C-alpha cells in the first residue's frame, strides 16, 4: 500500500523466537491445557514429575491461546500506533 | 553495519546425510503430513503449519521404496539410517521410558522443519513442492 | 531346568583354522605357511592400523586438554563450553591432578535428568564422593572451601544432549549460574552434540544460549575429516601388501558403494572390508603361499591347473596359436613339460608393480607440491585401475602442468588374476551387508533353497503360512484365516501320518475324534502365529478383541 | 512390490476349543516326526562351517545368528562341543557364558555380576571402562565366551541392555555371539551401536520348532 | 546342483569363485581342442 519508485523489516524467524517467548513469560498466551498452578503439594509433586506434550513437541509447533480479546486491544491500544487499523479484521 | 544487520545471537550441508538417510527423511515427511487416504492415489499406478501426525513403520518403508530411484528393498543399511535418524532426533517417537523400536504400540513423528527438508529435496532434485 | 533360568555359566592334534585345499591334497607345510603369511601381513596392517588410531585419540584428548586449559583472564565469572560435534558416549577425558584446585569429571546422563531437583541431588552426590577421596545440595558448594581447604573445579559431561529434556537443562544452567557468587568455584561445560548447533538453537531459550555463548568453543570430533585418516589407512593397506597382492575395479567399487551409506563411522567399515578380504584371499586361493618366492619349488599338477584357468593364459595360448607359433609349444604347455612359463611366473612373482609406487608419489605431489588434500585416496587408486586417471585429473585445474608426469598406463600382467582381491561371487555382501529381511522373505517364499513320506510333499508350515499372509490384507478376521489354512491342509494324508504311530496313544486318542482335524490345525495355526509374533509379523487387536489380527509386513519392500 | 501395500463378524469361538495339554500333544509330535531327516541333514551340512565360524571369532568378528526356526541348540551344540575345547587345546576349559533372552525375568545387574566375576580382579559402563582399560595390556587370547540368545527378547530389547552389549565387544579377549528371530532386528541398533557389536551376519534359518521359548507365553490367550 | 546354492546362500567360503574358469568348461574347451589337434 505504498508508492514505489522510479529510477518495515520482515523479520527473520529466528530473530523473531525472543519476541515469542517475552509474550509467554508476560502471561498474554498459555497452553492449550495448562492447568497452572497446583492447589497442595502433593499434586506438585506429580505435577513436576510428569512431562507433558508441550515439552517434548518443538517451539515452532506449541499451542497456544489468548488472554486479550482483539476487541480489548482495540479498546487499549492507541489509535495513534501504526498497527492499530489491523486490530479489527 | 554487518554487525548490526544480524542479531549475532546465534550459536554459531546443515544435515550430513547418506543418500538412503536423506530419502527416508523425506519419506517420513509425507507420511507425517499427508493423509493415508492418498497414498493409493498418488504413489500407486493404479498442512504447511499444523503438528505432524504420527505414522507406522510400513508406510515409510513403502514411500521410500515408491520415491526410491530395480527395487531398493529394505536391507541392514536402511534400518541402520533409520535409527541413526532417530538417534539424531530427526524422527520421534511415542515413549519416553524403556525405549523399546519393536514394541507394536510405538508409532513415529518427524521432528525436521520445513525450511530443513526443502534444501534436502533440493540437494535430492526431488520436487516435493509437486506433492502438495 | 537351566533352560527356564535367566541366565547361567556352563564349563566343558593342535588346530590350525585352515581348511586343506585341493579335496586334502594340500600338505601339512604349505598350510602352516599360509598361515603364517596370513599372520605376518594382518599383523603388519595391524600395526599401522593401531598406531594411526593411537595417533587420532592422542591428537583429540590433546585439543580437548588445550581446549579445557586455555586459560581466558575474563573478568566476568562465566562458564567454560565445548560443543563436540559429532561426537558419542564411547569418548573420556582425563583432567590435570592440580594442587591448589580440585577437579572432578562429573558425568550427567538423561536417565540422569528427570527433573532439576534429582539432577542437583545427584550432582552433589558425586561430588561429594569425589572429595571423599581426597585424603546434597548447593551449601555442599558453598561449604566445599572449609570442608576440604582446596578450590572446587567442575566439569559437566553432558552425554548425549539431545535425549536430554532441554528445559530441565535450561532450568539447570540457571540454576548453576547462581555458583558464580563463590570465590572457589569455576565450572566448565562439555556437550555432546550428534548432528548441529541447530537443535540446541531451537530447543534451548534465547535466553540461556546468551549466558552459555560468552564463553564457549567448537570442535569437531567426528570420525571422517577430509579423509584425513582414510586415506593414510589405505596406503598402509597398500603398504603392507609389498607388491604381494593386487586390486581389482570391482572390489574399489564394492568398497567406495558401501563406504558412502555411513556418514560418521566409515573406518571401521573399511577395516572391516579390507581384514574380511585378507581373510578371504588366504583361506581360498592355494597361490597364497607363492607370495614368496622361494616357495615355487612346491608346484604341482594341480597348481599347473589353476595356472591354465587364468583368462590370460588361455587367451596367451591362443594367441600363439593364431600367430602360428610351433605346434611344439602347444604341446609341450599342453602336456606341461620343460614347464618354462614356471620362469615366467617366477619373472611375474619378482616384478614389481609400478601402480603402488606411481600411486604413492602421485599422493605425495598433490599433498605437498600441488598442495591438493581434498581427495579420496580410494577414488585415485580405482581411476588408477581403471586407466581413466586423466579424467580423474582433470577435476582439479592445477594438474595441467604435471599432467604429463601424473600420466599412468595400466599392464595387464600374466598370472596377475591369482593375486587380486575382487567381489565376484557375493560372499563379500550376504554377511557383511545383507539384505536381511529379503533373506527372510526368499526362505519363506523358495524354502526349496535351504531344505534339500509327507515330509516329501508338504512344505514347513511357517512358509506356507506366509504364502496366505502375502495373500492377506491388511487387517484380518482370524477366523477366515483359520479356516483357508485348513482348507489349504492335506486333511487325509495328515491323518495317516497321524495314524502312522501305533505306540504314541495319545495321538490315537486324538485322532478318534472326528474334530481331529479341525484341533489339529487350529493348534499348528496357534504354534505358527504365535511365531509370527515373535518374527514381528502379526499384530494383535487384544484390546478390542484377539479375533482380529494386523499385519506387520510387505513383500519385496 | 510396494503398490501390494498401497492396494489393501465371525469369531474364534466358533472353532473347536483346544486345551493346552492337547496343544503339546500333537506341537510335540510334528515336531518330531514331521521333517525330521532333512532338517537332521541340513545341520549335519552346516556344521562343516565350524572352522569357518572359529576362524571369525577368533578374528574379532562376532557373529549373528539370524532366519526363520529356533536357534538355542545350534549355538549350544556348537560353543559347548566345537569352540570351547579347541580354544583351550589351541591356546596352550573356557568358561561360556549363556545368557537367555526368551526369558522376560532377566536382568542386565544379575548378567553384569557374572561378567565381573568371571572377568575382573578383587553405573555399570564405568566398570566397563574398566574393563576395558586393563584389558589391552592383556594378551589377545580368548577368556571368556558369552552366547546370548535372543537378541530381541522383551527385556533384552530396551536400550540399556543393548548398550551394555555394545560395550562388551570392545574387549578382544571376549568372544559374543548373538541371536534374533525378529525381522526388524536392524533397526535396533545404529552406527555407535554396529561399530562397537562387530557383528559378522549370517543366515542359518532351519525350521526349528522354539519349544523352549513357547512356554513363557501362554498360547491359551489367542 | 544343490550344495553349491546353500553354501552361496550361507555366505560360505567353501563355495568357489566365478573369476577364472571353471574346471569343466576349461576341460571341455581343452578336449575339443586336443581332438583335432593331432
Amino acid at each position: 500500500r505504498i508508492p514505489t519508485v522510479a529510477p518495515i523489516k520482515l523479520w527473520l524467524k529466528k530473530d523473531v523466537k525472543n519476541v515469542w517467548e517475552n509474550l509467554v513469560q508476560l502471561d498474554f498466551f498459555t497452553e492449550k491445557s495448562a492447568v497452572g498452578l497446583r492447589d497442595n503439594a502433593t499434586a506438585a509433586f506429580y505435577a513436576s514429575n510428569y512431562q507433558f506434550q508441550g515439552t517434548m513437541i518443538p517451539f515452532d509447533l506449541r499451542s497456544y491461546q489468548m488472554q486479550i480479546i482483539l476487541q480489548e486491544l482495540r479498546r487499549i491500544i492507541p489509535k495513534s500506533n501504526m498497527y492499530y487499523s489491523w486490530t479489527q479484521l | 553495519i554487518k554487525l548490526f544487520l544480524s542479531t549475532d545471537d546465534n550459536l554459531s550441508q546443515t544435515y550430513d546425510l547418506s543418500i538412503i538417510s536423506k530419502y527416508l527423511l523425506i519419506a517420513s515427511y509425507i507420511c507425517s503430513y499427508l493423509e493415508p487416504r492418498y497414498d493409493a492415489s498418488i504413489f500407486s499406478r493404479k498442512p504447511r503449519y499444523l503438528q505432524p501426525s504420527l505414522f507406522a513403520i510400513e508406510r515409510l518403508l513403502a514411500i521410500f521404496q515408491a520415491i526410491f530411484p530395480s527395487l531398493m528393498k529394505a536391507n541392514i543399511e536402511v534400518f541402520q539410517n533409520l535409527s541413526e535418524l532417530h538417534t539424531l532426533k530427526l524422527i520421534a517417537t511415542t515413549m519416553n521410558k524403556n525405549i523399546d523400536y519393536l514394541s507394536p504400540k510405538v508409532r513415529w513423528k518427524v521432528n525436521v522443519p520445513w525450511e530443513i527438508i526443502k534444501e534436502i529435496s533440493e540437494s535430492v532434485h526431488f520436487n516435493i513442492s509437486d506433492y502438495f | 531346568a537351566d533352560a527356564q533360568r535367566s541366565h547361567y555359566t556352563v564349563y566343558p592334534d593342535k588346530h590350525i583354522p585352515f581348511v586343506k585345499l585341493l579335496s586334502g591334497k594340500e600338505s601339512e607345510v604349505n598350510v602352516e605357511k599360509r598361515w603364517e603369511l596370513y599372520h605376518q601381513l594382518h599383523s603388519h596392517f595391524h600395526d599401522q592400523v593401531d598406531h594411526i588410531i593411537d595417533n587420532i585419540e592422542a591428537d583429540l584428548k590433546a585439543e580437548i586438554s588445550d581446549l579445557l586449559y586455555s586459560e581466558t583472564t575474563q573478568k566476568r565469572r562465566c562458564f567454560n563450553t565445548i560443543f563436540l560435534l559429532g561426537s558419542d558416549s564411547t569418548t573420556k577425558i582425563e583432567l590435570k591432578d592440580e594442587s591448589s584446585r580440585y577437579n572432578v569429571l562429573i558425568e550427567l546422563t538423561p536417565k540422569e535428568s528427570p527433573n532439576v531437583r534429582m539432577m542437583l541431588r545427584r550432582s552433589m552426590y558425586k561430588l561429594y564422593s569425589a572429595a571423599d577421596a581426597e585424603e546434597y545440595d548447593l551449601s555442599l558448594v558453598e561449604n566445599f572451601k572449609r570442608l576440604f581447604g582446596k578450590d572446587l573445579a567442575m566439569v559437566f559431561n553432558f552425554k548425549d544432549v539431545d535425549s536430554i529434556n532441554f528445559n530441565t537443562l535450561d532450568n539447570f544452567i540457571i540454576l548453576l549460574k547462581s555458583a558464580f557468587k563463590y570465590d572457589h568455584v569455576k565450572i566448565s561445560l562439555i556437550f555432546n552434540i550428534n548432528t548441529n548447533l541447530s537443535n540446541i538453537e531451537k530447543n534451548l531459550r534465547q535466553s540461556t544460549i546468551r549466558l552459555l555463548k560468552r564463553n564457549y568453543h567448537k570442535l569437531d570430533v567426528s570420525s571422517n575429516k577430509g579423509f584425513k585418516y582414510g586415506n593414510q589407512i589405505f596406503q598402509s593397506f597398500l603398504d603392507t601388501v609389498d607388491g604381494k597382492l593386487n586390486l581389482s575395479d570391482r572390489f574399489v567399487e564394492f568398497i567406495l558403494s558401501k563406504m558412502a551409506n555411513n556418514t560418521n563411522h566409515n573406518l571401521q567399515l573399511l577395516t572391516k572390508m579390507l581384514d574380511y578380504s585378507l581373510m578371504s584371499y588366504f583361506f581360498q586361493n592355494a597361490f597364497s603361499v607363492f607370495i614368496d618366492p622361494v616357495n615355487v619349488d612346491f608346484l604341482n599338477d594341480d597348481y599347473l591347473k589353476i595356472l591354465s584357468r587364468c583368462p590370460t593364459f588361455m587367451f596367451f595360448v591362443e594367441g600363439l596359436i593364431k600367430q602360428h607359433a610351433p605346434a611344439d609349444e602347444i604341446l609341450s604347455l599342453l602336456t606341461n613339460k620343460n614347464r618354462g612359463l614356471e620362469e615366467f611366473f617366477v619373472e611375474f612373482l619378482v616384478r614389481e608393480n609400478p601402480i603402488n609406487g606411481h600411486a604413492k608419489f602421485v599422493a605425495r605431489f598433490l599433498e605437498e607440491e600441488l598442495n591438493i588434500t581434498n581427495f579420496n585416496l580410494i577414488e585415485l587408486y580405482h581411476n588408477l585401475l581403471i586407466g581413466k586417471l586423466d579424467s580423474y585429473l582433470d577435476r582439479w585445474s592445477a594438474c595441467k602442468e604435471y599432467k604429463d608426469r601424473l600420466h599412468f598406463e595400466p599392464i595387464d600382467t600374466i598370472f596377475q588374476e591369482l593375486f587380486t582381491l575382487d567381489n565376484r561371487s557375493g560372499l563379500l555382501t550376504q554377511s557383511i551387508f545383507p539384505s536381511y529381511k529379503s533373506n527372510i522373505e526368499d526362505n519363506l517364499l523358495s524354502w526349496e533353497q535351504v531344505l534339500p513320506d509327507l515330509d516329501k510333499i508338504m512344505a514347513p508350515v511357517l512358509g506356507q503360512l506366509f504364502k496366505l499372509y502375502r495373500e492377506a490384507n491388511m487387517t484380518i478376521n482370524i477366523y477366515d484365516f483359520y479356516i483357508a489354512f485348513r482348507e489349504t491342509l492335506p486333511k487325509e494324508e495328515i491323518l495317516n501320518f497321524i495314524r502312522k504311530d501305533p505306540s504314541n496313544t495319545k495321538l490315537l486318542e486324538l485322532a478318534e475324534t472326528p474334530d481331529a482335524f479341525d484341533k489339529v490345525a487350529l493348534i499348528l495355526f496357534m504354534q505358527a502365529i504365535f511365531a509370527f509374533e515373535n518374527m514381528g509379523l502379526i499384530k494383535f487387536q487384544s484390546t478390542k478383541s484377539y479375533d482380529l489380527v494386523e499385519k506387520c509386513v510387505w513383500r519385496g519392500i | 512390490t510396494f503398490e501390494g501395500y498401497f492396494d489393501q463378524r465371525h469369531t474364534m469361538s466358533m472353532a473347536p476349543d483346544v486345551t493346552r495339554e492337547e496343544f503339546s500333544l500333537v506341537s510335540n509330535f510334528f515336531n518330531e516326526n514331521f521333517q525330521k531327516r532333512p532338517r537332521q541333514k541340513l545341520f549335519e551340512i552346516q556344521k562343516k562351517m565350524f572352522p569357518q565360524y572359529w576362524f571369525e571369532l577368533t578374528q574379532g568378528f562376532s557373529l549373528l545368528f539370524y532366519g526363520v526356526g529356533s536357534k538355542r541348540n545350534f549355538l549350544e551344540e556348537f560353543a559347548i562341543d566345537y569352540l570351547s575345547p579347541k580354544i583351550a587345546y589351541s591356546q596352550l576349559s573356557i568358561p561360556c557364558l549363556i545368557l537367555n533372552g526368551y526369558n522376560p525375568s532377566c536382568n542386565y545387574r544379575d548378567v553384569f555380576k557374572e561378567i565381573t566375576d568371571l572377568l575382573v580382579p578383587a553405573h555399570v559402563i564405568l566398570q566397563i571402562q574398566k574393563m576395558i582399560d586393563f584389558y589391552k595390556n592383556q594378551p589377545l587370547d580368548i577368556k571368556l565366551i558369552l552366547v546370548v540368545h535372543n537378541l530381541d527378547g522383551p527385556s533384552i530389547r530396551k536400550n540399556t541392555f543393548q548398550t551394555m552389549l555394545s560395550f562388551l565387544s570392545v574387549i578382544r579377549q571376549i568372544a559374543i555371539v548373538a541371536s534374533t528371530d525378529h525381522i526388524y532386528a536392524p533397526l535396533l541398533w545404529d552406527n555407535m551401536k554396529a561399530q562397537n557389536y562387530n557383528f559378522v551376519f549370517h543366515d542359518i534359518s532351519n525350521f526349528e520348532p522354539s519349544t523352549v521359548e513357547s512356554t513363557f507365553q501362554d498360547v491359551m490367550k489367542m | 546342483r544343490y550344495d553349491e546354492i546353500i553354501f552361496r546362500k550361507l555366505g560360505s567360503m567353501l563355495q568357489t569363485t566365478n573369476i577364472l574358469v571353471t574346471d569343466d568348461q576349461y576341460n571341455i574347451w581343452k578336449k575339443r581342442i586336443e581332438m583335432d589337434l593331432a
